[PDB]
């Protein structure tokens, strides 16, 4: 039975500006089957109030989800997305890069 | 001015962890407008776009009765299909279904769709005639014989040509300020050295609706298709989408590269370059 | 509006 690993992108809803409130997004897509865990991290620690979109899928049947939280970027606060899926040996961490 | 309505159903078994979950979500183009989740504390159809809220209690009732009935029906289909593949009772499996109607710029039916998948592989699909079926394998041929016996294609043709189209047209009117409004991308080009010999040019599209867009790099006026890194179109969370396309160029041949942008919301297709 | 008929596979 065929399984598909999630693609992960970490980015902000609006262009990033230090000290301006924004949204940190983690978008997982291309995966199958649909169980997945996604956390947003602030300096390596799990952020508490995170919302996500309702489960849906693309024309290729692969699922996608958007996780998001309000945040205020600074010069030195590190943000990341940690994802586990049955298809990964251990959680994958992708760092938020402003130019990405 | 082209539009579509789709419903996406996902039924996922989970042995040892209760009865299969059934989720249904409804879209017009890239805008979600309803959901139903058999796992919700109180399972009911819920609005997900402001323009569907005006629908009366009769409408929400109707929706909820179909989705509860489907919750049950899909639990049996999961049982059935596990048997069709001689599968163990230990494994978790998924049925997905997507169906709806496509309208042309005039508002006429362009075509209908009704497809189903099992564990992420095509399983059975209503053909474009809306009269016959394409079954992916011998298990789906069993489903096909059952769907031929219940005249399912006839019933789906009637819905796709009738109710589906009338409702989509109702929704496009009630949501006209957003559903019939295309937001063009806001674009720029960034330049980052990756070496002393070369540099990355990344062309950005932000804030656009709907998701469909084309972003291409050209060198001396010809596509750099293999050399372009193209990231998947991603939602912003404010209804709009984002995308970029990057190329690594010899320094400084930067002026020989143009970014090309097409989107339904643009006055004209755009040509951009890095502006140092 | 969703299709009104549920049919078992």
């Amino acid at each position: 039975m065929i399984q598909r690993t999630p693609k992960i992108q970490v980015y902000s809803r609006h262009p990033a500006e230090n000290g301006k409130s924004n949204f940190l997004n983690c978008y997982v897509s291309g995966f199958h089957p649909s169980d997945i865990e996604v956390d947003l991290l602030k300096n390596g620690e799990r952020i508490e109030k995170v919302e996500h979109s309702d489960l849906s899928f693309s024309k290729d049947w692969s699922f996608y989800l958007l996780y998001y939280t309000e945040f205020t970027p600074t010069e030195k606060d590190e943000y990341a997305c940690r994802v586990n899926h049955v298809t990964l040996s251990q959680p994958k961490i992708v760092k938020w890069d402003r130019d990405m | 001015g082209s539009h579509s309505m789709r419903y996406f159903y996902t039924a996922m078994s989970r042995p040892g962890r209760g009865e299969p979950r059934f989720i249904a979500v409804g879209y017009v183009d890239d805008t979600q407008f309803v959901r139903f989740d058999s796992d919700a504390a109180s399972p009911r159809t819920e609005p997900r776009a402001p323009w569907i809220e005006q629908e009366g209690p009769e409408y929400w009732d109707r929706n909820t009765q179909i989705f509860k009935t489907n919750t049950q029906t899909y639990r049996e289909s999961l049982r059935n299909l596990r048997g069709y593949y001689n599968q163990s009772e230990a494994g978790s499996h998924i049925i997905q279904r997507m169906y709806g109607c496509d309208l042309g710029p005039d508002g006429r039916l362009l075509r209908g769709h009704d497809q189903s998948a099992y564990d992420g592989k095509d399983y059975i699909a209503l053909n474009e005639d809306l009269s016959s079926w394409t079954a992916a394998d011998t298990a789906a041929q069993i489903t096909q014989r059952k769907w031929e016996a219940a005249r399912v294609a006839e019933q789906l043709r009637a819905y796709l040509e009738g109710l589906c189209v009338e409702w989509l047209r109702r929704y496009l009117e009630n949501g006209k300020e957003t559903l019939q409004r295309a937001d063009p991308p806001k674009t720029h080009v960034t330049h980052h050295p990756v070496s002393d010999h070369e540099a990355t040019l990344r062309c950005w599209a932000l804030g656009f609706y709907p998701a469909e867009i084309t972003l291409t790099w050209q060198r001396d006026g010809e596509d750099q298709t293999q050399d372009t890194e193209l990231v998947e179109t991603r939602p912003a969370g404010d209804r709009t989408f984002q995308k970029w396309a990057a190329v690594v160029v010899p320094s400084g041949e930067e002026q020989r590269y143009t970014c090309h942008v097409q989107h339904e919301g643009l006055p004209k297709p755009l040509t951009l370059r890095w502006e140092p | 509006l969703p299709f009104e008929r549920a049919t078992v596979m």
